[PDB]
């Protein structure tokens, strides 16, 4: 094509990542549904927090998608014991992925698949959502989807209990997660099964009550743990302010329904309040 | 260099759709079904569909190709 | 979203006579590849027209007796991906009947209906051999599929539209006691509307409000006060002269439409086969 190979970037078991010329090119039952998924999903879609599907091509039952290149992700910049994350650095990356989601979430979208890797960063600094391929609409009662959905360690609760039906908790919950990955540099819950995630939200985070998550019982694959009071969050995040406090509770809150939604997320004093979120160009480069 | 909110401005070209919230209040909730207790521990509330219905109906009603 | 989709972007023109025109360059375009490769073997744009139009009923009735039962928004997607390949593309030099079978089968990948191929193809009266050269040849024409459709594959149907408006109505029009009643008769023009050309002419919404207001008037109920006061038309005169406008062109649409004609298509058939079988 009109695109010529310059670097391998990676390689997922659904394809092959490697840069062009700059571009990332991502190359009996037919085309590949993940990348029919990104497809469908990407052309219908505009936002600067978002991963911009420049083309796709390709030849017979294979497909190549063209996307904005980008430098690294939030998992690097996590693990990298050079950057120091100040807070204004993850008031920076909370309100990117934020306002990504408000409007993937205003256009009946859930991504499903909110980790620290997917969370791609470019060179001027600006965040993007990527790997939609687990992405879908959301709204519909029509549609019933799978639980074993979004990575375990950032997986919710009602999505452990087997939530077949849900909306946009299931991305607040990760974004939470990821918020906590990005204070303590370390998975905030690292479970080896889902049984241990369910062990290790409830021993963090106190096990939810019924006036905590009233039909928490009706998930199909409920099953009771021993009452863990959980470790008060300033325990946990011993430097966080009151309302970078306030917004870690409403993004874990045990009930889905009453988990604040990305809108009420960007509302709140947290972003608002000083310091302001540092500039794209100042954000830390690995 | 602080940041403040400011809702996502998108024409719809079309009527007003009343937000998630008033849908109850405004009587809407009675002609969409109830959402399922399962569904409710999920996070799913009959309010999502009837929003998306609604919002769905009104785009792009007046607009001319 | 509609209002920012491709649909609406690109998918939706300004005429009929747009739609004659491309379809024109689609039958020109063939025709000069087929004199520059090697007379009345060609089809004419209406006799194309004419097959494509027996097709779509192919491709509905196809749909209606699939088994697992598929949604309405699968086979929605599916007509309009019919409608769309054969804006720029004809029927001498892409059979439609392999066409329709790969527009469902990707309808089906697209609007996450989840069909193994094997089930797919079982739906076909063939004998299992037949099913896996269908198969292949679906799996053959995926991919131009795609590409015709400039991968574009969100398609914005006017069902849930229908639903919302008979939603507000009931929330908000009680002079209208009971909209339900409205619903069969709705149905049925919404069915017409889908044989014209109207679902890339007009928006979802437009098509759906078309329909309910028709099947009033069917009804003998005017719903003028809905459009005026409800949606707020009366403030914005401009507005409601323009939406009443498409509306009775849609319902003229409807009425001018003229189905194809079983000679007409038994003849037509022929002379495809024989394009087909030649070249
Ligand atoms: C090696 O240096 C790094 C390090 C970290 C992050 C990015 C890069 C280089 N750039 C890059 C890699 C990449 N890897 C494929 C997936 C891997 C799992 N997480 C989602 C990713 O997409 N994908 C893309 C895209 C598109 C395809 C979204 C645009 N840039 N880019």
């Amino acid at each position: 094509k009109r695109y010529e190979k310059l670097d391998f970037l990676g390689e997922g078991q659904f394809a092959t990542v490697y840069k062009a010329r700059i571009v990332a090119i991502k190359k009996k039952d037919g085309i590949n549904r993940t990348a029919l998924r990104e497809i469908k999903l990407l052309q219908e879609l505009s936002h600067p927090n978002i991963i911009g599907l420049l083309d796709a091509f390709g030849h017979k039952s294979n497909i190549s998608l063209v996307f904005d290149f980008m430098e690294t992700d939030l998992e690097v910049i996590i693990k990298d014991n050079s950057l120091v994350l100040t807070p204004s650095h993850i008031k920076a990356y909370m309100l990117m992925t934020l306002q990504g989601l408000e409007y993937l979430h205003q256009h009946w979208i859930l991504h499903r698949d909110l980790k620290p890797n997917n969370l791609l960063l470019d060179e001027n600094g600006v965040l993007k959502l990527a790997d939609f391929g687990l992405a879908k609409s959301f709204g519909s009662p029509n549609r019933a989807y799978t639980h074993q959905v979004v990575t375990r360690w950032y997986r919710a609760p009602e999505l452990l209990f087997g939530a077949r039906m849900y909306g946009v908790g299931v991305d607040m919950w990760a974004v939470g997660c990821i918020l906590a990955e990005l204070l303590l540099r370390v998975p905030f819950l690292p479970g080896d099964s889902d049984l241990d995630q369910l062990t290790r939200i409830f021993e963090t985070l106190g096990t939810p009550t019924e006036e905590q998550w009233p039909d928490m019982c009706s998930l199909p694959d409920y099953v009771t743990f021993k009452s863990f009071p959980g470790i008060p969050l300033h325990h946990i995040f011993s430097a966080a302010g009151d309302d970078l406090l306030d917004l870690i509770q409403g993004l874990f809150l045990f009930n889905p329904c009453a988990r604040i939604t990305a809108t009420q997320a960007l509302k709140m004093k947290y972003f608002s309040n000083r310091p302001g979120p540092t500039p794209g160009c100042q954000l830390p480069r690995p | 260099a602080l940041y403040e909110y400011q809702p996502l401005q998108i024409e719809t070209y079309g009527p007003h759709v009343p937000e998630l919230e008033m849908l109850g209040r405004l009587g809407y909730l009675n002609h969409v079904r109830a959402a399922s207790p399962q569904d409710l521990a999920g996070g799913y509330t009959s309010s999502l569909a009837c929003h998306r219905a609604l919002q769905d109906a009104f785009s792009g009603l007046f607009w001319q190709p | 979203m509609y209002h920012n989709s491709s649909q609406k972007r690109h998918w939706t023109f300004s005429s009929e006579e747009q739609l004659a025109r491309l379809r024109a360059d689609a039958n020109r375009k063939f025709r000069c590849k087929a004199v520059a490769n090697g007379d009345p073997v060609f089809l004419e744009p209406h006799e194309e027209m004419t097959l494509c139009k027996y097709y779509e009923k192919r491709l509905l009735e196809f749909c209606s007796v699939f088994k697992p039962a598929m949604p309405r928004s699968v086979v929605g997607t599916a007509c309009m991906y019919f409608k769309r390949f054969y804006l720029n593309n004809s029927v001498m030099e892409y059979h439609p009947r392999i066409i329709m079978l790969t527009c469902a089968f990707l309808a089906c990948k697209v609007d996450e209906f989840n069909v193994s191929s094997p089930q797919f193809v079982g739906n076909l009266r063939e004998s299992p051999l037949g099913q896996e050269k269908a198969l292949e040849q679906i799996l053959e024409y995926e991919l131009l599929l795609i590409q015709q459709l400039n991968f574009h594959l969100i398609v914005h149907n006017p069902y849930r539209p229908f639903e919302g408006f008979l939603i507000d109505l009931k929330t908000r029009y009680p002079i209208l006691e009971n909209p339900e009643i409205l619903r069969k008769t709705a149905d049925d023009f919404l069915n017409r509307i889908a044989l014209t050309d109207a679902y890339l002419l007009y928006t979802p919404s437009q098509i759906a409000l078309t329909a309910i207001l028709s099947s009033a008037s069917r009804a003998g109920i005017t719903m003028e006060s809905y459009l005026s006061e409800s949606l707020m038309l009366k403030e914005n005169r401009t507005c409601l002269s323009q939406l009443l406008d498409i509306m009775k062109s849609m319902r003229n649409l409807v009425k001018k439409y003229e189905p194809p004609r079983s000679e007409e298509v038994a003849v037509l058939k022929q002379k495809l086969e024989r394009c087909h079988s030649a070249e």
